[PDB]
């Protein structure tokens, strides 16, 4: 920020292609999987909850 | 004020913070410490005075 | 004579550096076996020179297409060092540089 | 502060306008001298008549600096002259 | 004139903030957050360049004459080790409006002579 | 011109050139190359136009005002010239570069986009994607001008 | 800190990791690490920046990158032998990958261009009454390899105003054909 | 598995290498021309320092300055890490002391015959 | 798909020259001569036989719908 203040460097250009990422199918995919997976552990805990609460196994597959 | 403040917008923060605010929040209270991570080069005035402004700001 | 007859195989191509010896072979190996047991039986060589300019390899029924590289990075002097002398009695043959890749 | 011949020539100005300015914005309270326009060093002096003096110091400079017209029409940053031809 | 550098405390390492000693009359550089006091050897506080005469020769690094993509020349040999090849490149700072100069830096190793024309 | 270009770049380069009123030395450099290619186009369009027999197709098209101009004319036969972006020269989209086949700090007519060719000599791969990029300047406006004026 | 003046930050994927003394023979031993396929994959960006002494490495994914052909002094490293190679590709086996492996081709990321210099064809590479530069280090295989997949299908594009070269490229997929073999089932 | 299909199957290819080729693997369109039938201790070399162990690098059919390349260890805890230099005279030659730089297997024309030679430890000297 | 029946220009019948003009291209002719062969002489049945793509030769890959 000082050399950009100080005139010893140029500012950033925004549309700069090394300035940027090109998000694919892979990475795009990963997004969802990562949201959908957190969404999937949280019933998880809560379907296990409900059972231990009360003190006996659960299955899993359910 | 007199001169140019640095400010620092961290996240999850609703207001500006000083730069040298953070820097001592992460365990460097000292300026010297401060400016050695943020200057380089000891012999190059035109960036220490335009970090003082920030330093003034937090004492 | 002394000609290079320098060749990089991979690590599931690890010829014997020995010839093949009833007295020196024993079994210890046995999709998850079947690559396995092929380090010591197909692994003796015979690099074919074809037409083309090309080199193979036969060390069975298959056929594994080399290609001589010819690389200017690693020019080590290959010498055959055998214990006898003082230490490694290494023999003036080839000094190693084209390294030839083997695949399937 | 120091001034430059340059500057100085192309708006045909002289230390005695700029001090005259300097007194006339800040009265008797902020001194000034400067010598006359011959030296090859355009310079004039300030002190303050009587926060602490320094700082006040600077921020009348960072001010005089900014604020201190003088010459011209506040508003106008550039104006051009020229023939139309048209 | 030149610029005036920042100096810290010697016990806490604490930028030292300006003071005037009336009773000797005298300027003193004394630190807001221990008590140390120092005796001022430059006497000045203060320094703007509004003109921003910069020698860009002392922001150039010799290490530029290693880049493919700056353009090299025979004509301007080096003053200082007589190499004939040398790069050459504008200014390209802000704060610069006259930055058609021209910039000169030799090519020879170790040498990393600048100038300018 | 690209001489002329050349000679005004070794004057900016050797501080031999001093800015006119109203204007950095910057976009003096930058007014004196302009006008030096324009003039290089203009007259070589005038060459291309002279040059054309009273059965030229185009010069029927011209003259008769059912289709194209002169400029046409020029860029089909002599040069199709400057391209701009934001009516400037091409910007070093790279640093202190327009294309990597450039040097560093090359304000030459060819670096900045200046198409010394015509349509049918064919454009050079560099000046093809400054063309190229002073279309998509026409095509942009084109695009975004249309809400502004019909609100 | 004291020995961050002269030396050189190095960064890699946006992480300043540490500092190095001899900035420029580390990137020609990551270079020549990359060209060799060593722990260097081909896809990582290392662009050494001078003025501002900082070596940016990238491993990261979605830059987009072009494959170049390497330069030496002034000589192209693709020799004729890789040509010939090449003829024979369905043959010998010797394919791209073995191109890239050679050290003969690199891909080059939008950031690493800009410290790139490259020669438009190898006719520039060739010694000129004023050498324009004389230090190239990577050329275009073609320079047509620019275009898209609707814009390769114009003819002579570069005799055409460029609205028409987008028009069209917008008017090749509207275009009727056979889009695809199997459109009986 | 079995040991009785490998001491079979090891042989095998020890015989076929030597029956008749005359087809390719992909397209049998390419004919044969000939065949090439296959400790060690390699020094390497640093390509811009450019060493000469050898006469041949020198471009020189024999020693000028030796007979006999009496490879000895550089001392008693080196085995690998000898130091071989041309010197048959106890001369201060250019002493390549090669150190340790712990498949690159070689092999050669032993008269066409079956054998191997594969390389121990690929050590590189330079000029100490 | 297939050769065309005519020549859309003229109506010159092509249809019975795409299998001699592949006989003669296997032969070592040069498109041009193997065109003149055929005696294709107008340029518009040259295109017609010179930018024809077979494309049945592709859908007949595929199995039919009964057997
Ligand atoms: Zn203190
Ligand atoms: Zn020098
Ligand atoms: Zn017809």
């Amino acid at each position: 920020l000082l050399l950009a203040a100080l005139g010893r460097r140029e500012l950033d250009d925004r549309d700069h292609y090394g300035n940027k990422r090109l998000d694919l199918a892979g990475p795009l995919l990963a997004f969802l999987f990562r949201g959908m997976f957190k969404n999937l552990l949280k019933e998880v805990r809560i379907y296990a909850q409900k059972f231990i609460d009360r003190g006996k196994d659960f299955n899993l597959e359910l | 004020a007199i001169g140019q403040r640095i400010v620092a917008t961290l996240p999850y923060i609703k207001q500006e913070v000083p730069i040298i605010i953070v820097f001592r929040a992460l365990g460097f209270v000292s300026d010297r410490d401060i400016l050695e991570h943020i200057i380089y080069d000891f012999e190059d005035p035109e960036m220490m005075e335009m970090v003082k402004p920030s330093l003034d700001e937090a004492f | 004579g002394n000609d290079l007859y320098f060749v990089k195989l991979p690590n599931f191509l690890s010829v014997e550096p020995r010839p093949f010896d009833p007295q020196y072979y024993e079994d210890e190996f046995e999709e998850e076996g079947r690559t396995r047991l092929k380090l010591k039986v197909e692994n003796n060589a015979r690099i074919v020179k074809w037409s083309d300019g090309s080199m193979s390899l036969h060390l069975g029924n298959e056929v594994f297409d080399v290609y001589k590289a010819p690389l200017q990075g690693d020019h080590n002097h290959l010498f055959i060092r055998q214990g006898t002398g003082l230490q490694g009695q290494a023999v003036f043959k080839t000094k190693l540089t084209f390294r030839p890749h083997s695949t399937d | 502060v120091e001034l430059d011949r340059k500057h100085m020539t192309d708006r045909k100005l002289t230390m005695e306008q700029i001090a005259e300015k300097i007194n006339a914005g800040f009265g008797d309270d902020l001194n000034c001298i400067f010598n006359d326009d011959n030296a090859e060093k355009l310079v004039l002096r300030i002190r303050i008549m009587n926060m602490d003096d320094d700082v006040f110091l600077r921020c009348i400079e960072s001010n005089m600096l900014t604020d201190m017209t003088l010459q011209g029409i506040e508003q106008i940053s550039k104006v051009y002259m020229h023939l139309p031809q048209t | 004139p030149g610029f005036v550098g920042i100096r810290f405390c010697q016990e806490c390492n604490n930028m030292l903030y300006p003071k005037e000693d009336k009773e000797n009359r005298i300027l003193l550089y004394a630190c807001r957050n221990c008590d140390y006091q120092q005796e001022a050897d430059n006497s000045c506080i203060y320094v703007n360049k509004i003109t921003h005469e910069v020698d860009e020769l002392t922001q150039i690094i010799a290490d530029v004459s290693q880049d493919p993509t700056l353009p090299r020349t025979e004509d301007h040999p080096c003053q200082k080790c007589g190499h004939k090849e040398a790069v050459f490149f504008q200014s390209h700072s802000a704060r610069a409006e006259d930055a058609m100069r021209l910039y000169y830096v030799c090519t020879a190793p170790h040498c990393g002579h600048r100038w300018t024309e | 011109a690209k001489q002329d270009v050349i000679e005004v770049i070794e004057k900016a380069h050797n501080n031999e050139l001093e800015p006119t009123p109203g204007n950095t030395l910057r976009q003096t450099f930058e007014n004196q190359v302009n006008r030096i290619l324009n003039d290089a186009r203009d007259k070589t369009g005038s060459s291309a136009q002279k040059s054309l027999s009273e059965y030229n197709n185009f010069k029927s098209m011209v003259v008769s005002g059912a289709k194209g101009s002169k400029i046409n004319i020029s860029q089909v036969i002599a040069v199709v010239g400057q391209q701009n972006v934001e009516g400037k020269r091409i910007p070093f989209g790279f640093k202190h570069r327009t294309l990597p086949h450039f040097i560093k700090d090359d304000y030459g007519p060819e670096s900045r986009g200046f198409v010394e060719n015509s349509y049918l000599a064919g454009l050079t791969p560099t000046e093809f994607f400054f063309h190229a990029m002073g279309g998509r300047e026409g095509l942009i406006d084109t695009a975004v001008k249309t809400a502004e004026t019909g609100y | 800190p004291a020995a961050i003046a002269d030396a050189t930050k190095i960064f890699v994927n946006g992480c300043w990791v540490g500092i190095h003394k001899d900035p420029e023979q580390l990137m020609n031993t990551l270079r020549k690490l990359r060209r060799q396929m060593d722990i260097i994959v081909s896809e990582v960006s290392m662009i050494r920046d001078i003025r501002e002494r900082e070596i940016r490495i990238y491993t990261d994914a979605g830059r987009i990158c072009r494959p170049l052909l390497i330069v030496e002094k002034q000589k192209l490293l693709l020799k004729k032998r890789h040509i010939d190679q090449l003829k024979e590709r369905e043959y010998n086996n010797y394919s791209w990958q073995d191109l890239v492996a050679s050290g003969v081709v690199e891909y080059i990321d939008t950031l690493e261009e800009e410290t790139v210099m490259l020669a438009m064809t190898p006719d520039d590479l060739q010694e000129k009454e004023v050498a324009y530069c004389s230090t190239y280090t990577h050329c275009e295989i073609h320079p047509s390899m620019i275009l898209g997949v609707c814009a390769s299908i114009i003819p002579f594009p570069d005799h055409n105003q460029s609205p028409r070269n987008t028009y069209q490229s917008a008017m090749g997929k509207q275009a009727m054909g056979v889009y695809i073999t199997n459109f009986h089932v | 598995k079995d040991r009785d299909s490998q001491i079979t199957a090891i042989e095998k290819t020890f015989e076929d290498a030597q029956k008749s080729i005359s087809q390719h693997y992909s397209k049998p369109r390419v004919t044969p021309v000939e065949v090439m039938p296959v400790s060690q201790a390699m020094i390497r070399g640093m390509m811009d320092e450019e060493g000469n162990q050898f006469v041949a690098y020198f471009l020189p059919v024999e020693e000028t300055l030796k007979k006999r390349k009496r490879d000895q260890e550089e001392e008693m805890d080196y085995a690998p890490d000898d130091v071989y230099d041309y010197k048959i005279a106890r001369e201060y030659n250019w002493n390549v002391k090669n150190k340790a730089s712990k498949f690159f297997i070689f092999r050669e024309g032993d008269g066409v015959y079956y054998n191997e030679l594969e390389t121990r430890v690929r050590l590189s000297k330079r000029r100490a | 798909m297939i050769i065309p029946v005519r020549c859309f220009t003229c109506g010159k019948i092509v249809g019975n020259k795409w299998e001699a003009y592949l006989g003669l291209l296997q032969a070592e002719y040069t498109e041009g001569d193997a065109l003149d062969a055929l005696g294709l002489k107008r340029y518009c049945c040259r295109r017609m036989l010179l930018a024809h793509v077979d494309l049945i030769e592709k859908l007949l890959n595929y199995a039919p719908l009964e057997k």
